[PDB]
């Protein structure tokens, strides 16, 4: 083998049901993942297209 | 999400345990406003009787 070990991640890239999403999971039901990027998607500058 | 349910848990159990003492101070002036009303004769033998 070229090589006999990997660079590869430690930990779970963890998630969790935060401030903005707690409103919609008890209110709707409906969580997205990464709320904070809708926001700065749509809210703060929406005219900034990715 | 689970704090946000215990929130609504504390919620329940407070909000029963109240209902259960709100009547009982609702239940105290039932007895007595029906005790009241059994040792009330009525107008038409007061007027007479005093």
């Amino acid at each position: 083998e070229a090589d006999n070990q990997i660079m590869g991640p430690s930990s779970y890239a963890s998630f969790v049901v935060r401030g903005e999403n707690l409103v919609t999971a008890v209110s709707y039901g409906r969580v997205m993942r990464t709320f904070e990027h809708f926001m700065a998607r749509i809210v703060d500058s929406p005219e900034k297209a990715g | 999400v689970e704090y946000a349910e215990y929130v609504g848990a504390v919620k329940t159990v407070a909000s029963a345990l109240q209902f259960g003492v709100d009547a009982l101070e609702r239940g105290l002036i039932n007895t007595v406003l029906s005790v009241k009303l059994r040792h009330a004769p009525p107008m038409f033998i007061l007027q007479t009787l005093a």
